[PDB]
């Protein structure tokens, strides 16, 4: 129990407390390892030596070895092991392994942390566990307390420690195998040579390895028991063990620990990773830190959230260091210094505020009161704070100085009397100005501690006294899309459902020239009445939480018409006034209710979206008091505090279907990042205050008063920043709102005019010192004119370069100014590529430089193209904004394009013409700037088009068409196999070939899958409405009449009865599947009732699939007859006359009811020519075409009740719509998954047991499995938190040029059951992955040879009662699962689920699956297995024949979102809940994750063992057995054996060593040459005789070559008839006819065995045997003596093949078959005469004899095939007979016999190399042979037989196998 | 198990290779026997 580990007994509980007590005061002194080492060195070789064995271990144990149980512990789980190898040596640069304190333990410097976590292992069983270790530190600290951040790295300590632990274990084993396999081989080597002098050099050549124990264990223990032994090896080793004081029974003990020892050590050491990995540790860390003790009490520090309490503990520990004073003083101190503050709060009436002097106004007080010592960086940051914004310009206006210098003195060199080159430079150095902000940012961002507000922790929801109101502004001008407005107003609220929130929407609808229409009212009743329904839908407590505001539209001047008092500013004011209180409102009665008091007020935006938790979190942070506003009494400015909140905004990836290439141009960074947590600010880590662009929450009395006492009018859309102007606005940095982006670029250009329109009034608010303006205002006012005025001064500059001189080096001018735009974007790329000064080595992070460089070259280009464009139109839009109020005044093609801006080819041709005349020289540069100009709305309009997106695919026409009859061939399952009997559920599963039988199993998976595919194909317009709406009934029927378990389901029930087949186990999985498609299904019921108008009419394509798969089908019709073929060409051209008539019915877009009349007319007539011609032609395939063209006119007809609707009473159809919506939305939303948390490790727990109540013990953690979408529902219905689904998975493995994802078992499957439901996104790290998967498995499947498609299959295996089992499969590279490259099953159904990414691939796979016969009835079969472990004969593979329900839905899902551009994940998004839980989804790719490390493909599949005798007459002896259940034979390697069948035998064996002569054989005798031999090897055997013998599963080969000819014997065992069968086959080389003579030779003895032996004459006696008419068939059994035998009637027969009639020959007499005095060896029956007279009857020596002559022609073959029979009676020997007798015969029952025996094999668990195995201790067990039994002198003093019988073992037919334990 | 069963194999195995090829020396045929006198039956 010691090895090499460290292991120091075991304290168990309440002896950790007093032990660390004790270490306390008085610790050091000794450990049971420990030494002098480095950290970083140690771990390097940690790392070195957990991969070399690791290395070791994966090229071993796979080429055959034994295995320690201590070793797959490493093997299967180093996944874990190496990511604990990370975090360690990545939390620990070269600054924090130095400043915590040592203990110096040993004389050697050791830190105290990591010393006490040394004995945490070694005290225990090396498992790790909360209570003992929270025990530990507790004693530890009841003297000396820790500091923050000791106490933090306990985990990391603890990880470093158990993995040294585990390098040492597994050195030890690796070195203990290498031993033991040395000692093996030493041992056989020694026990190979019978000489003695050789033994002693070899045992001193191994003495230098005979010291260490694990060397003899294997060796005494071979030596001791084994079969030759020895007396020189032990007479050696003995005596060198019991010298030097060691003995043999210490040894002999030894292996019995450090063995058993070394497994449990690594068992617990694997446990204590997975419990320290999943475990939080923040809780751990606030019930543990003494630090939290004193903060928990008289202060509400315990509710802060996590974020403040981690700046509150960082602040702590950075004031106790610095400053010479403890941690828990300095904290006391803080907390005294707080209450001598005054509480100065209505809330705060008690605790004690803290954060006043942590990170409030009063730091520097505290720090100069306990003296710390700030830093010189903390010194710079506060200095530069004090120097206001001219610190903030300083670096910008340097720079640009720097800028201007050196060009000018580059530029030095141009003549001109020097009165352009300053104003010049002024208007260049505008992107000098932007690169040296940007540089600034960088600076700081890599500097600059970013900031990060305080606030509280609302786990409750928002509490009284604070009240939200959410007020989206927009207008009520929507006939339609007022729904749309409502469904985002409920997202809203599904967002942030807990607390005393209200949402309201205020509108002013458009802008006209008059007051009131007179009908706005009614458009707006129906608004009134639709909220009102909403109410109805959500009314709690009596609270209404929607509210609805409306402006009368008052007339002010001119242009924007009637906006009340002013634009949405006036609307936000108007509120203000509302809320707190106003009659007189310009308001409308009715729509003026607001919610009481409500202080607090947020905008949103219509198309933003809310994060889920975001406002509750904006709640606390505002009502924190040190971010609650004072309004400073002198002016409305409040100097500190905040009333303006804004939280960062980034934009999504896509904007739905609308994904064009303009997305990925302008925005790279789009999506959610939960790595970072701050960003960096500049505005707000240097000065404290942000720019408020009109999406935040803010305070109703600071603000009013600050916006109502400096206003008067003149507000545009640019006065929110003026809002920022008369407020503290703080830029959160920590709430994400995502917001989708504009793909026209016409949107984009709009949006930036009106961004710059309202830049450009602003001026005298800055010109003059009056009003009120922050100082960094009036710089915010300035960057914005610099960013608006920039494209002008390039354009001026430009223009203006190429226009004064331009000879030569001005062109060098053109690459510079080009190249300060490079800048700009490429600086932020900056951050990405500095290691941090290189503190650390990092792991494989790749680059993916090419992705962004390629991104930032198309904006760069898209921006010079632009430019023109821009600059007029910056130029027009301050124009515009001068001549307002600054003179006193106040979709299409290209074409569209061009006549909309007609700017930029005119005013660059003007240009260029105006610079080229001077010099002309300027035109050669000029004219390429020029050209790229006039071009630019070419570029806009490509650029503007929507791309390929994960919806929308380039698949042609005809990949559709393919696609679309593939399905409609496929859903022949759910159209056959779902019926009215009370099922009306698809069988799980579906034979064909073994009798056909229907599965009664149905699992929610299956009824969802079926649910949405039959929502599928009506949407393919394949059946009729109403029986769409009757097998809704249906299932939904059967879904409520169910047993259910708090509204789950029991995985498994059954079809007719509708019961549970075993134990109701509740699968979690199953039933999240059944509910997100329950909600899809829902969903779409209510697209199609709300207007149930057009959805009447049909797609009219699905007739168009069934006419082209008729046509397909017609090319398989065998037209062949005496009658040629004129019913061929009738049904072709019929068939493309309808085709042709359906082509152009739907060619005409009126739909006239007299074209599909005669359309059904048509197909009727076709469908009456092929009945006519499938009843002249009796083929088993015109069928299939007769039922195909049946269907298609009931798809007509179907079509044809739809077309006849009436449209006018539809209210019935309306309600039941309704009514099965509802019904279907309220059972989804009838889950609980509450009850099957875990909370202990967070996560789903794998199921429910009805049996006692208790959960599973597995869990999900893996973002690669189709839980991902049940997790998705266990958010949406809100009853898990978020913390949840980023606690799992988020795995990626380097493969390609990127990384993947990692899956267990990795499928397809895995990564398309997902998508396939809800809609995914092209820049999502999941869509990505999909790409990858697809891409490596069809390169996986190219390196295989065979097609890809490795899914969820059936194995082609066998099992009783036939059902081909089922299991899983993936790839080895993908799969962190041992086991997956031996079996190689490819499933068709997988290239159809992965359609979505690569159509035109997966259509060249399913057509190369469709040249082999893949194909079925009920369109594709299950899977194709290529093992060739599990393939017969010379078959390359072979197609498992099974149906399945959910690949089959699969598979129809996959097409219709291919076919109708996901619309599946449109309508399963329709509903609001999955809006709210989509920004769960979306997320950020990352390219910097660290990612792990990892024709062999073709020889990794498993091979079965072919054993091949090379001369089976001078090797040893070769046997094999043969049985089938009831019947079994023994054939050796020289031919012998016998035949036993239910105990009793057939031909008499006797187990002779020397002999070996008994059994059937076969002899060929040549006619000329009158010489004889055996078609075996053993009787005759003449020379020559090149003969080879094969032993593999089932059939057995004997072949033979004499020269000239060839003879091959294939042994077999028939199937269910107890018949054995011998093909002798003999083919000819050289061409020359030759003559010879078959015989067969074998005795019968129906009798068990000892009878027989016991007194042979009677049995000899007791046989009656006779030949029938027809001879060919000897018959023989026992003569009746007694009525209790069965009689057995056995029978042989020859079976003559490719051979003429001739009468047979045979022979039941041994005497004249021998000839008294002769043997086997020289029988007398081949002499020349005596050729078999044909005696039979009671025969006193019977035998069975059969010759036939046989002519074998030259150079082809001929083959016969020799059968016995055994039947228990003689009324069924003839059925036998009868079936053996018709020819061939020998295929049909060969594939039976073949799974039959693979249904034997695999019955126990038993491996081809393991039955190998069993047959050779099988031929050691029968024969006699003993070359392993027990020691020559072991067995020369025992054996006394009678002794055996006191064990009651009957010793009499018994060889005995024993085995010691 | 089904590693001993190899290893002993293997170990077991390894001159009477030349009577393979002799096969059997075919048979005996006397010319009957004198039937000589001095003999009851
Ligand atoms: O009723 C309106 C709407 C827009 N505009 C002007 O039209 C331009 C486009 O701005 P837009 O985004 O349509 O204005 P809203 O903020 O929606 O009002 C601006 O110059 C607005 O001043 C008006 O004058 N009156
Ligand atoms: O499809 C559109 C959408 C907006 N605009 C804008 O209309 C203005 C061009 O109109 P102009 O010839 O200047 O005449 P007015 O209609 O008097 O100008 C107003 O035109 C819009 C008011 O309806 C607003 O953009 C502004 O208040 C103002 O420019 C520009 O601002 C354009 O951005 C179009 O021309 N076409
Ligand atoms: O085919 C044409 C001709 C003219 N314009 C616009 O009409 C104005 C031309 O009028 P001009 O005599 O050059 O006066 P400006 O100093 O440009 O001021 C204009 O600014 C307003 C905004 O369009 C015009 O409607 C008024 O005629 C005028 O005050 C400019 O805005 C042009 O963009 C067009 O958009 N398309």
């Amino acid at each position: 129990d010691h090895n090499d580990s460290i292991r120091a007994s075991y304290m168990t509980i309440e002896e950790l407390h007093d032990a660390g007590a004790a270490l306390s005061r008085d610790g050091a002194d000794s450990l049971p390892g420990f030494m002098e080492f480095d950290f970083f060195e140690r771990h390097r070789e940690n790392e070195k030596e957990i991969l070399r064995v690791y290395r070791t271990t994966a090229v071993d144990a796979e080429n055959g070895a034994t295995i320690t149980p201590a070793a797959e512990w490493l093997l299967d789980n180093h996944y874990v092991i190496e990511e604990a190898i990370q975090e360690v040596r990545r939390d620990f640069p070269r600054k924090f392994y130095r400043q915590l304190p040592t203990m110096t333990v040993g004389g050697v410097t050791i830190p105290r942390v990591m010393a006490l976590g040394w004995l945490y292992v070694a005290h225990t069983h090396s498992t790790v566990s909360r209570e003992n270790m929270t025990a530990l530190v507790d004693g530890y600290q009841t003297s000396q307390t820790l500091q923050i951040g000791e106490l933090w790295a306990l985990p990391s300590i603890i990880r470093f420690v158990l993995i040294e632990n585990l390098r040492r274990i597994s050195i030890r084993v690796e070195r203990s195998r290498r031993m033991r396999q040395k000692a093996n081989e030493v041992v056989d080597e020694i026990i190979r040579l019978n000489d003695a002098e050789a033994s002693a050099a070899l045992l001193k050549q191994v003495d230098s390895l005979v010291d260490d124990p694990t060397f003899a264990t294997q060796f005494l223990y071979r030596l001791r028991n084994g079969s030759q032994t020895s007396g020189f090896a032990v007479a050696w080793l003995e005596e060198r063990l019991h010298a030097a004081g060691t003995d043999a029974e210490n040894v002999m003990m030894s292996e019995h620990n450090r063995l058993a020892s070394g497994n449990v050590t690594m068992g617990n050491i694997v446990k204590s990773l997975r419990e320290i990995d999943d475990t939080e540790w923040s809780v751990w860390f606030e019930e543990v830190s003494h630090i939290d003790k004193v903060l928990r009490e008289e202060t509400d520090y315990e509710i802060l959230d996590f974020g403040s309490r981690n700046t509150y503990r960082n602040t702590i520990e950075l004031l106790a260091r610095r400053s010479p004073r403890t941690e828990v003083e300095v904290a006391r101190a803080a907390v005294e210094m707080a209450r001598s503050d005054l509480p100065a709060g209505a809330d705060e009436n008690h605790r004690v505020n803290v954060g006043s002097v942590l990170v409030g106004q009063r730091r520097f007080e505290l720090e100069k009161a306990l003296g710390y010592r700030p830093l010189a960086s903390q010194h710079i940051v506060r200095s530069m704070r004090k120097f206001n914004w001219l610190a903030i310009a300083a670096p910008v206006l340097l720079i640009t100085a720097v800028a201007m210098l050196a060009v000018g003195w580059f530029l030095a060199k141009a003549g001109m009397p020097w009165y352009v080159v300053t104003a010049f430079l002024l208007m260049f150095a505008l992107p000098a100005s932007e690169g040296a902000t940007g540089l600034f940012n960088t600076l700081v961002t890599f500097f600059v501690k970013p900031f990060r507000l305080v606030g509280y922790e609302f786990k409750n929801g928002i509490p009284e006294d604070a009240r939200t109101l959410v007020a989206v502004p927009c207008m009520l001008t929507s006939r339609d899309s007022v729904d749309e407005m409502m469904r985002n107003i409920e997202v809203h609220y599904l967002a942030n459902p807990h607390g005393e929130i209200y949402f309201s929407l205020v509108s002013d609808w458009r802008d006209a020239p008059y007051e009131q229409s007179d009908e706005d009212l009614e458009i707006l009743d129906y608004a009134k009445r639709e909220l009102a329904a909403l109410n109805s839908r959500y009314a709690f407590d009596g609270k209404t939480r929607f509210y609805l505001l409306h402006r009368r539209r008052i007339y002010n001047s001119a242009e924007e018409c009637w906006m009340g008092w002013e634009r949405k500013r006036g609307k936000l004011h108007e509120l203000n006034m509302l809320l707190r209180g106003d009659k007189d409102t310009t308001f409308l009665g009715g729509s003026n209710i607001v919610p009481a008091d409500v202080k607090y007020v947020m905008t949103l935006d219509a198309d933003t979206r809310l994060m889920r938790d975001a406002v509750t979190k904006l709640v606390g942070k505002m009502h924190h008091p040190i971010n609650r506003p004072k309004i400073d009494p002198v002016s409305g400015r409040v100097v500190e505090g905040y009333g303006l909140l804004q939280p960062r905004v980034t934009p999504s990836l896509t904007t739905g279907k609308d994904a064009s290439v303009f997305q990925r141009v302008f925005s790279i960074n789009r999506g959610i990042d939960p790595y970072v947590f701050t960003v960096s600010d500049v505005y707000q880590d240097l000065t404290s205050e942000g720019t408020f662009t009109g999406k935040g929450l803010y305070d109703v009395d600071a603000f009013e008063a600050a916006l109502k006492g400096r206003i008067e009018e003149n507000s545009i859309l640019s006065h929110d920043l003026l809002e920022g102007s008369f407020a503290r606005c703080a830029l959160v940095t920590d709430v994400e709102l995502v917001e989708d982006f504009p793909t026209r670029y016409e949107v984009e250009v709009s949006r930036q005019h009106r961004w710059a329109r309202g830049d450009w009034q602003l001026l005298p608010f800055i010109i003059d010192r009056a009003r009120g303006v922050t100082a960094i205002g009036r710089w915010k006012m300035v960057d914005n004119l610099r960013r608006s005025l920039t494209p002008i001064a390039w354009f001026f500059a430009s223009i203006l370069g190429w226009y004064f001189m331009d000879p030569l080096g001005a062109l060098i001018w053109q690459i510079l100014l080009i190249f300060s735009l490079f800048v700009a974007p490429t600086l932020s790329l900056l951050s990405g590529l500095v290691p941090r000064s290189t503190d650390i080595v990092p792991q494989a992070h790749f680059f993916t430089i090419w992705s962004e460089i390629r991104a930032t070259n198309a904006q760069v280009a898209l921006r010079i193209v632009f430019i023109a464009d821009a600059a007029c139109m910056m130029t027009d839009a301050i124009v515009r904004s001068l001549y307002r109020l600054l003179v006193s005044h106040k979709q299409g093609s290209i074409v569209d394009y061009y006549r909309q801006m007609w700017h930029a080819p005119v005013v660059a041709m003007l240009g260029l013409l105006f610079a080229a005349l001077p010099g002309d020289n300027a035109f050669l540069i000029g004219i390429p700037f020029t050209l790229l100009w006039v071009l630019s709305p070419a570029v806009a309009w490509y650029v503007s088009q929507s791309a390929e997106t994960e919806d929308r695919l380039f698949v042609s026409e005809h990949v559709s068409f393919e696609l679309r009859k593939i399905a409609r061939r496929t859903w022949r399952y759910y159209e056959a196999f779902v019926t009215p009997q009370e099922n009306h559920l698809p069988p799980d599963n579906f034979q064909e070939t073994p009798e056909p039988i229907v599965a009664s199993r149905t699992s929610p998976t299956n009824i969802g899958v079926y649910l949405l595919s039959v929502i599928s194909a009506r949407q393919f317009g394949w059946i009729s409405f109403a029986d769409t709406l009757e097998r809704i009934e249906n299932t939904i029927q059967t879904v409520e009449k169910m047993e259910k378990h708090r509204g789950h389901l029991y995985n498994w029930y059954h079809t007719d009865t509708l019961q549970t087949l075993g134990p109701r186990y509740v699968s979690a999985v199953d039933s999240g599947n059944l509910a997100g498609h329950l909600i899809a299904v829902s969903s779409a019921c209510r697209d199609w009732a709300e207007a149930p108008s057009a959805h009447l009419q049909g797609n009219l394509d699905g007739i168009g699939d069934v006419a082209g798969i008729l046509r397909e089908t017609l090319k398989a019709l065998p037209d062949n007859r005496k009658t040629l073929r004129p019913l061929h060409r009738r049904l072709e051209e019929r068939i493309i006359g309808f085709s042709n008539a359906l082509a152009s019915v739907k060619r005409e877009h009126e739909f006239a009811s007299i074209r599909v009349i005669n359309l059904a007319v048509l197909a009727r007539d076709i469908q009456k020519l092929a009945t006519n011609v499938d009843h002249e032609v009796k083929s088993a395939q015109s069928a299939e075409v007769t039922r195909w063209a049946q269907l298609l006119v009931e798809s007509c007809e179907a079509h044809i009740s739809d077309s006849a609707i009436d449209l006018t009473n539809m209210e019935p159809l309306r309600q039941r719509l309704a009514s099965l919506r509802d019904r279907s939305r309220n059972l989804a939303f009838s889950m609980d998954f509450t009850f099957l948390y875990r909370k202990d490790r967070r996560l789903l727990s794998i199921g429910y047991r009805v049996e006692s109540k208790e959960l599973d013990e597995a869990c999900y953690d893996l973002l690669a499995s189709e839980c991902r979408l049940t997790s998705l529902f266990a958010i949406a219905k809100g009853d898990l938190p978020t913390e949840h689904w980023y606690r799992l998975g988020r795995q990626v493995v380097p493969i390609g040029a990127q990384g993947a994802l990692v899956s267990w078992s990795g499928s397809m499957f895995e990564y398309l059951m997902p998508p396939l439901v809800m809609q995914e996104r092209q820049g999502g790290i999941l869509n990505q992955t999909n790409n990858l998967i697809v891409k490596e498995q069809m390169n996986h499947g190219r390196r295989l040879g065979t097609p890809w498609g490795i899914s969820e299959a059936a194995f082609n295996a066998r099992d009783h009662n036939m059902n081909y089992q089922y299991t899983n499969f993936g790839v080895p590279t993908l799969g962190l699962k041992r086991g997956l490259g031996q079996n190689a099953v490819i499933a068709p159904y997988a290239s159809i689920l992965a359609s979505q990414y690569d159509p035109d691939g997966a259509l060249e796979n399913l057509d190369k699956l469709r040249k082999l016969g893949a194909l079925g009835q009920y369109g594709f079969h299950d899977a194709v297995d290529f093992t060739p472990t599990r393939v017969p004969d010379g078959k390359v593979c072979a197609v498992v024949y099974n149906y399945y329900a959910h690949h089959h839905g699969m598979s129809i899902a996959a097409v219709a979102n291919v076919a109708f551009d996901g619309v599946l994940r449109e309508l399963f998004h329709s509903d609001p809940v999955i809006e709210a839980a989509e920004l769960l989804l979306q997320e950020k790719a990352p390219r910097e994750v660290p990612v792990m490390s990892a024709g062999k493909e073709q020889a990794d599949l498993l091979r079965a063992e072919v054993r091949s005798i090379a001369d089976p007459a001078v090797r040893d002896r070769e046997v094999v057995f043969l049985s089938n259940g009831h019947y079994s034979t023994m054939l050796t390697s020289t031919g012998a054996g016998y035949s036993k069948w239910n105990g009793q035998a057939i031909s008499r064996w006797k187990a002779d060593p020397t002999d070996d002569r008994w059994g059937t054989f076969i002899f060929l005798r040549d006619t000329t040459n009158g010489q004889w031999w055996s078609a075996t090897a053993e009787p005759r055997v003449i020379e020559g005789e090149k003969t080879k013998t094969i032993f593999t599963d089932d059939k057995a080969e004997f072949h033979k070559t004499i020269g000239d000819l060839q003879s091959v014997v294939e042994c077999i065992v028939a199937t269910e008839h107890d018949a054995e069968g011998r093909r002798i086959t003999l083919l000819n080389v050289g061409s020359e006819d030759r003559y010879i003579e078959v015989t067969s030779y074998m005795e019968p003895v129906i009798a068990s065995e000892d009878d027989d032996n016991a007194h042979p004459l009677f049995s000899r006696m007791f046989v009656q045997t006779e030949i029938g008419r027809r001879g060919d068939v000897i018959r023989a059994w026992r003569n009746r003596r007694s009525q209790n035998e069965p009689g057995t009637v056995i029978a042989h027969l020859a079976a003559d093949n490719a051979g003429p009639s001739r009468p047979t020959e045979f022979e039941t007499d041994r005497a004249k078959f021998i000839g008294r005095g002769r043997s086997l060896r020289e029988a007398a029956a081949f002499d020349a005469g005596a050729t078999l007279s044909s005696s039979d009857g009671f025969t006193l020596d019977p035998i069975l004899s059969l010759r036939r002559t046989v002519r074998v022609p030259a150079g082809k073959k001929v083959s016969v095939i020799f059968w016995t029979i055994a039947a228990p009676s003689r009324e069924e020997v003839d059925k036998a007979i009868d079936r053996y007798r018709h020819p061939d015969a020998f295929a049909h029952e060969l594939v039976h016999a073949w799974t039959r025996t693979q249904v034997q094999m695999r019955h126990v668990g038993v491996t081809s190399q393991q039955a190998a195995a069993f047959q050779h201790l099988g031929r050691y067990l029968t024969y006699p042979d003993m070359h392993l039994r027990a020691d020559s002198e072991t067995l020369k003093t025992g054996l006394a037989s009678q002794r055996a019988l006191w064990p009651l073992a009957i010793s009499g037919d018994f060889p005995i196998f024993s085995l010691r334990i | 198990i089904v590693d001993q069963i190899n290893r002993a194999v293997s170990l077991f195995a390894a001159s009477d290779a030349a009577q393979a090829r002799l096969p059997v020396p075919a048979f005996p045929v006397a010319e009957p026997v004198e039937d000589a006198g001095d003999l009851d039956f």
